[PDB]
């Protein structure tokens, strides 16, 4: 006596279902990456230049200590 | 007292390898939307012990066609060399202080490949032979580029002494001066430890088990321990070479902690890389190393020879 009941889609329809490819760009330019790399290299070069010059001075100092102690 | 130090080196390395197996399983599980071992002990902390006990209580078998002496010798050589690779590493003091530590590690690494070659040949099986020939190809691919990269990086150090790398990086990491060489060295160490995407010798999808297919039980376990110890050692060496931790002579534990975190991060980076990528073809690996890595390596070797002279920054200690 009751209404026919069955598994049916809701009145209207269903919400849209996405299927298309979605790969966002999500990246920097090539120039920016290359510039960051070159700047990092230059900073490291300058720091290591100072450090190695100081190390050469220290090495000369201890070599002179040896020279003084040798006789 | 020196044997005490040898043991205090080797035994914790074996424990670290045992738990690195579990760390790998859990990390690759979580990157794959699962958990990994969490039943055998809390959070799977007892899994490596169960694995070792199962492996060393299982029957080892001699193949009928195998050459017995080389078959037994190869895992012994592998494990002994893996343990030996750790003695010159300064953490911050090395067990063995060498004038030439880097080149010693190079020679021992070159010798380590013969364990794979001899196991594959002495197994007297087709898949093991294919694995051994792939190992020959891999070494031919990576050896020269790796050595020249070491040369170029160490040109700024002034010697081949591993402990000098701490002094060289007192103010800045070496990576900030040689990051292209750092990337190429990282890929070369990935290839050198037979790790994905360069895990050609085992070749599980293609060769079933490759060079170690015949091996079972305890001998198989030693090959596994040797490989994982080599992974940890290579990551520690990379950390020393490119990420210099500040060392206080009156407090070396700070350097030890900093070193351990950096090498753990590099090992986890290997694990991530394995979880992320497919496998190379073993001719493509040689083409990559000989057509892309080798030219840049030669050019950067020239550049790193010229740079200290141009900027008057030659390091001391001839
Ligand atoms: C002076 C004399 C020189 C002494 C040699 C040293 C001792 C090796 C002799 C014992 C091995 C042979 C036993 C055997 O045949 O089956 C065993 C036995 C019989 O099996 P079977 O099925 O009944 O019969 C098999 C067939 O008879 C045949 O089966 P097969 O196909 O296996 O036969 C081949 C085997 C048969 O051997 C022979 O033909 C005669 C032995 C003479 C070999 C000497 C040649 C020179 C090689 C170079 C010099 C090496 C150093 C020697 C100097 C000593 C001072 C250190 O030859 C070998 O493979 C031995 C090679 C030894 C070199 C190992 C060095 C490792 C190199 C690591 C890198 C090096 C870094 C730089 C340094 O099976 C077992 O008991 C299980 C395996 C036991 C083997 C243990 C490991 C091998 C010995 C260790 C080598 C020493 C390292 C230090
Ligand atoms: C995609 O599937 C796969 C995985 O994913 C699930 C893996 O993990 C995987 C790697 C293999 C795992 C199953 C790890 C296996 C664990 C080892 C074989 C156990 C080794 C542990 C011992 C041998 C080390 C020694 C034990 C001691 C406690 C160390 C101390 C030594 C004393 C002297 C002190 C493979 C190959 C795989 O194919
Ligand atoms: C415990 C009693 C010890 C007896 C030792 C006998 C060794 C032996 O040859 O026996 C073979 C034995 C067991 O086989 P089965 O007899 O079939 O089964 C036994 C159970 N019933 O096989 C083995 O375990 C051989 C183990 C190798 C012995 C160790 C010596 C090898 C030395 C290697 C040197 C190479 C070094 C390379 C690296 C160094 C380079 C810097
Ligand atoms: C195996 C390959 C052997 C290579 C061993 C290299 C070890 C090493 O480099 O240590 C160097 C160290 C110190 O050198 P420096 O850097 O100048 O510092 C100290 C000076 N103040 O030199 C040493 O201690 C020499 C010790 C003796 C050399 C060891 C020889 C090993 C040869 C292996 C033979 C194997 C056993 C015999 C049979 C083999 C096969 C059965």
């Amino acid at each position: 006596a009751s209404k026919v009941k069955q598994d049916m889609p809701p009145p209207g329809g269903y919400g849209p279902i996405d299927y298309k490819r979605n790969l966002p760009r999500r990246g920097l330019s090539g120039y920016s990456m290359f510039a960051v790399g070159i700047g990092t290299l230059l900073f490291g070069y300058w720091s290591m230049m100072k450090w190695n010059r100081e190390r050469r001075r220290l090495q000369i100092e201890d070599f002179e200590a040896r020279i003084a102690l040798m006789p | 007292m020196f044997m005490i130090n040898i043991l205090s080196l080797i035994i914790p390395i074996l424990l670290a390898v045992a738990f690195l197996t579990l760390v790998e399983r859990k990390v690759l599980g979580y990157m794959q939307l699962r958990k990994g071992p969490n039943v055998v002990g809390p959070y799977g902390l007892l899994q490596p012990i169960a694995d070792a006990l199962k492996l060393f209580t299982k029957e080892p078998l001699r193949p009928a066609t195998s050459s017995i002496s080389m078959f037994i010798i190869a895992p012994i050589l592998a494990l002994s060399l893996a343990l030996t690779m750790w003695v010159p590493l300064p953490m911050p003091y090395p067990l063995i202080n060498m004038n030439l530590g880097v080149l010693f590690m190079l020679a021992m690494s070159s010798l380590a490949v013969y364990s794979i070659l001899w196991s594959g040949w002495a197994s007297n099986s087709k898949y093991a032979l294919i694995g051994a020939l792939r190992a020959v190809a891999q070494t031919i691919s990576y050896e020269v580029t790796l050595a020249i990269i070491l040369l170029s990086v160490l040109l700024m150090n002034g010697s081949y002494t591993l402990s000098t790398l701490i002094t060289t990086q007192e103010h800045i990491w070496m990576i900030f001066t040689s990051w292209p060489l750092a990337m190429m060295w990282f890929i070369s160490t990935l290839a050198e430890t037979n790790r994905a995407p360069f895990d050609l010798t085992e070749g599980e999808s293609e060769l079933v088990s490759g060079f170690n297919v015949e091996y079972a039980a305890g001998p198989f376990a030693m090959f596994f321990m040797a490989e994982y110890a080599n992974i940890i050692m290579m990551n520690a060496f990379t950390a020393i070479l490119f990420l210099g931790a500040s060392h206080d002579p009156h407090t070396p534990e700070l350097y030890t902690i900093n070193f351990v975190l950096k090498t753990l991060a590099l090992t986890i980076t290997f694990l991530w890389i394995r979880a992320s990528y497919p496998r190379f073809r073993y001719d493509q690996l040689m083409h990559l190393l000989w057509k892309s890595f080798l030219p840049l390596t030669l050019a950067l070797c020239m550049w790193h020879i010229s740079l200290p002279i141009m900027t008057a920054s030659i390091p001391p200690q001839s």
